[PDB]
RNA sequence: GUUUAUUAAAAACACAGCACUGUGCAAACACGAAAGUGGACGUAUACGGUGUGACGCCUGCCCGGUGCCGGAAGGUUAAU
RNA sequence: AAGCUUGAGUCUCGUAGAGGGGGGUAGAAUUCCAGGUGUAGCGGUGAAAUGCGUAGAGAUCUGGAGGAAUACCGGUGGCGAAGGCGGCCCCCUGGACGAAGACUGACGCUCAGGUGCGAAAGCGUGGGGAGCAAACAGGAUUAGAUACCCUGGUAGUCCACGCCGUAAACGAUGUCGACUUGGAGGUUGUGCCCUUGAGGCGUGGCUUCCGGAGCUAACGCGUUAAGUCGACCGCCUGGGGA
């Protein structure tokens, strides 16, 4: 549940020439921003186990898809984890 | 909050206490603030009244408003601190002139909010009206049951009053002490509840403990000489007779209400 | 903007109060840059079985046009004033405009 | 889920002769279409045919001559995790030599025969009769 | 799902015994008998109908 | 920790915590032949009475007798 | 390493659902509370009896308190990871699914030990107590009754939460993919004919009963296969003892 109208403030960002959503590094972004809103969401509330492992497949796919981005080339998985939170 | 203490040393371990990381800390306000000195038992008039009492460390008390008499005025809360007379904690108000009042803790434990009192109030903590403006079913807080003795019931941590039942000129209040009262619709409230409610789960952990508060140590009257209580030393684990206060006479399970002035306005008796 | 109707059960013996309560009522929807369509009276109706002794209401319609984020601080307002009292929000639905 | 293209390539033959079609079709690869052309060769069927511009589907043609269907084992031998690798005289001899086994080699896809005329062992991919 | 605030058309399909007219006697489909039930709890959490019966 | 000065020092006593009982507050309760004060400028998360003994795991039956409560319709029944 | 996609994925406009969480929100009787009207009955079993009742019962009314669950529709049905979950009304939200297209480019399948779930019952701290009821005390019944059956009844059931992690957790069938006779039926999208559309011709998702080739010792599984075949994991070699 993430509107066409909040991808249009990540796929505007995260693309270069348009339609770029396809790939792994918009893809990432995606499901970052909806890790990021369903993460919170929880608190106030908590005892919801559908939404939480809705929460870690989302988290699950990202784990993957990052991995995978860092498999194909390192230069352009580094220079997504510093537009998106990882590692602090 | 409670906290448990480590054990650093022995027996220590038990100790648990009441900690609230907002509640604040200063000087009392001293047109508010009186020495009350200690009473002891021992008595200005002959031998002691009260037992189990001897010693303790210096205290104060810091007068709490009841009255609430100062209408139509908004006044702000400034500080909520520890207060060494009531469990509840009490906190510090400003009025739109520069009048300071020590109140009785709402719900919250916050303080800069503005507060009013009146025939009609706003739906907030520390706004006073009377409690037949309200559709019950919900909690009245202090209440002015009888206008010449102020807010009474629910002063200590965490204390409730429920609003039950409505007809006219009159409402129906349920205690926490299994007794159900009538009163005028007309009477003061603040409405929720009071703060803290931590306080009963405290444990001591230390035989010291409650000696710097001047509780002295219970001695047994079955222990204790045949002169100086009533029941008197063994004869040991051996009772003998039916149980009775120092005073060599008979009480358990023997009701001691005599007042028959107010049970007309108990709709419902504790047991 | 989201639909609501908004509809009120005023006290038959109490409809005397009633102009004071709407007027902090559509105050909370013209804040939060609400549109009102129509804010009309059915007038007194009968119940169709007596509930708190009462067996009438009065019945007053808003339909607010309301940002969605306004409903639990605006369903709440009707809730403990006891003059205007059984209310219904009924969601979406559309608005009609300026009737009875 | 799918790990191995030979896995749903012969149960469709075995299958499908049991049902008694005349045509078995499956999706195409480099390595089905190589032993296509050798059960041609030897004659185990009588053509195939191979299209598809979204996905490329071969078809093959199955032998009953006149009624009774003329191939008499059809098994595979061999799988990617356990593989079976003979050598020039341990080549094997189907049904004690009523049929015929499909290698891949060096060399490219033959048969049994072709590769021990080529002095040559390899990896086992078809057993027939 | 359709018309069913108007208790004028909804005491055609409820009985004196306090109970439903069974959609074997309106002729009606069986998922209108749902329709009906939805109906009736539509119109009780609405003021419209009564919750129960007895004098 | 407490335990009697110069033969009777600990397992006895207290304590953290456990239960029952009286108490709606001008409390109940106590001392005061009282004036008054203590209970407490505490209010049921608060006080009076009696036993248990931190901590972890724990609590069978009996209301005839002697006390106490619920009922006051009936009995017994005094000064009057 | 270089190159792809028709393996896998996400989506424009859209679809149903007792799924979850938070809020609420409504009604009934045994009960309790203060009484009327009123006379010897009430209660209960296969038989009876303790017991409730003349202190005015049972029942019938007036005005009121208390606790739990959500009647009807409800099924041929849905949802959920399982366990489980039906109200109306207002938010918060996972997953799945259709139409007509597109952007990535093997990113897939499985999984030791982990990381997280709970039905009843149980443990903890504080409340709660209509109905049902272990235990218990009686009525009995009987050779005996410590029980069935009848009269009463605490724990437990409910809530704030915190723990517990187990089940006949069961269509007793590990997860994942392809290929392939059906019929009858339910449920939800949807392509098309002026739908001039009630009608007719199609087509994806989910799924119930009957059953055929095959499998199986047998019963069953049966295109949702226990079939046909492959990847990985978890297990296992007789009862009595244990």
């Amino acid at each position: 549940s993430l509107s066409t109208e909040a991808t249009a403030k990540i796929v505007s960002e995260f693309g270069r020439d348009a339609n770029d959503t396809g790939s792994t590094e918009v893809q990432v972004a995606l499901l970052t921003a909806q890790i990021n809103h369903l993460q919170g969401h929880f608190a106030e509330h908590k005892k919801d186990h559908h939404s939480r492992r809705g929460l870690l497949r989302m988290v699950s796919q990202r784990r993957k898809l990052l991995d995978y981005l860092k498999r194909k080339d390192v230069a352009r998985y580094t220079q997504l984890i510093e537009r998106l939170g990882l590692r602090r | 909050a409670v906290v448990k203490c480590k054990p650093t040393s022995p027996g220590r371990r038990h100790v648990v206490k009441v900690v609230n990381p907002e509640l604040h800390k200063g000087k009392p306000f001293a047109p508010l603030l009186e020495k009350n000195s200690k009473s002891g038992g021992r008595n200005n008039n002959g031998r002691i009244t009260t037992r189990h009492i001897g010693g303790g460390h210096k205290q104060a008390y810091r007068i709490v408003d009841f009255k609430r008499n100062k209408d139509g005025i908004p006044a702000v809360v400034e500080r909520l601190e520890y207060d060494p007379n009531r469990s509840a904690n009490i906190a510090l108000v400003l009025y739109k002139d520069g009048e300071r009042r020590y109140i009785l803790a709402p719900k919250g434990l916050k303080a800069g909010d503005q507060i009013q009192s009146g025939v009609d109030a706003a739906i907030k903590p520390g706004n006073t009206l009377p409690m037949r403006n309200i559709p019950v079913g919900s909690t009245v807080h202090n209440v002015e049951m009888k206008p010449g003795k102020g807010g009474q019931l629910a002063r200590s941590a965490g204390t409730y009053v429920q609003i039950v039942a409505r007809d006219g000129a009159y409402v129906t209040l349920r205690l926490r002490s299994g007794e159900m009262r009538k009163v005028e619709a007309d009477c003061r409230a603040t409405l929720g509840e009071v703060g803290n409610a931590e306080h009963m789960l405290r444990v001591l952990g230390k035989a010291g403990a409650a000696r710097w508060r001047g509780v002295r140590p219970t001695v047994r009257g079955t222990a204790m000489n045949p002169v100086d209580h009533p029941h008197g030393g063994g004869e040991g684990r051996n009772f003998g007779k039916h149980p009775v206060t120092p005073w060599g006479v008979q009480t358990k399970g023997k009701k001691t209400r005599s007042n028959k002035r107010t049970d007309k306005f108990i709709v419902r008796r504790r047991s | 903007m989201r639909h609501y109707e908004i509809v009120f059960m005023v006290h038959p013996d109490q409809s005397e109060q009633v102009p004071g309560m709407i007027e902090r009522y559509t105050a909370a929807i013209t804040g939060a840059e609400g549109k009102i369509h129509r804010l009309e009276d059915w007038g007194r109706r009968q119940l169709a079985y007596p509930i708190n002794k009462l067996h009438k209401a009065h019945y007053v319609l808003m339909n607010v046009e309301a940002p969605q984020e306004v409903i639990d601080e605006l369903e709440t307002t009707f809730r403990f004033n006891d003059a205007v009292i059984r209310s219904m929000v009924m969601r979406t639905k559309h608005a009609v405009t300026e009737a009875s | 889920s799918m790990q191995d293209p030979i896995a749903d390539m012969l149960t469709r033959i075995r299958n499908g002769q049991a049902a008694n079609k005349a045509a078995v079709t499956m999706p195409s690869s480099k390595l089905k279409v190589a032993i296509a052309n050798v059960l041609k060769e030897e004659g185990f069927i009588e053509d195939f045919k191979v299209e598809g511009d979204t996905k490329p589907e071969l078809e093959l043609t199955l032998k009953y001559f006149q009624g009774k269907a003329v191939v008499e084992s059809i098994q595979r031998v061999s799988r990617p995790g356990l593989r079976i690798y003979k050598r020039k005289d341990e080549l094997p001899k189907v049904m004690a030599g009523l049929g015929i086994a499909v290698v891949s080699t060096s060399k490219g896809v033959m048969t049994d025969r072709a590769a021990r005329q080529a002095g040559l062992g390899g990896e086992i991919i078809c057993y027939v009769a | 799902e359709i018309d069913y605030k108007d208790i004028a058309t909804l005491k055609n399909y409820i009985t004196e015994s306090g109970k439903i007219v069974p959609s074997r006697i309106t002729g009606t489909r069986a998922k209108y008998q749902r329709q009906l039930a939805r109906a009736i709890k539509r119109a009780r959490y609405l003021s419209l109908l009564p919750y129960t019966d007895r004098h």
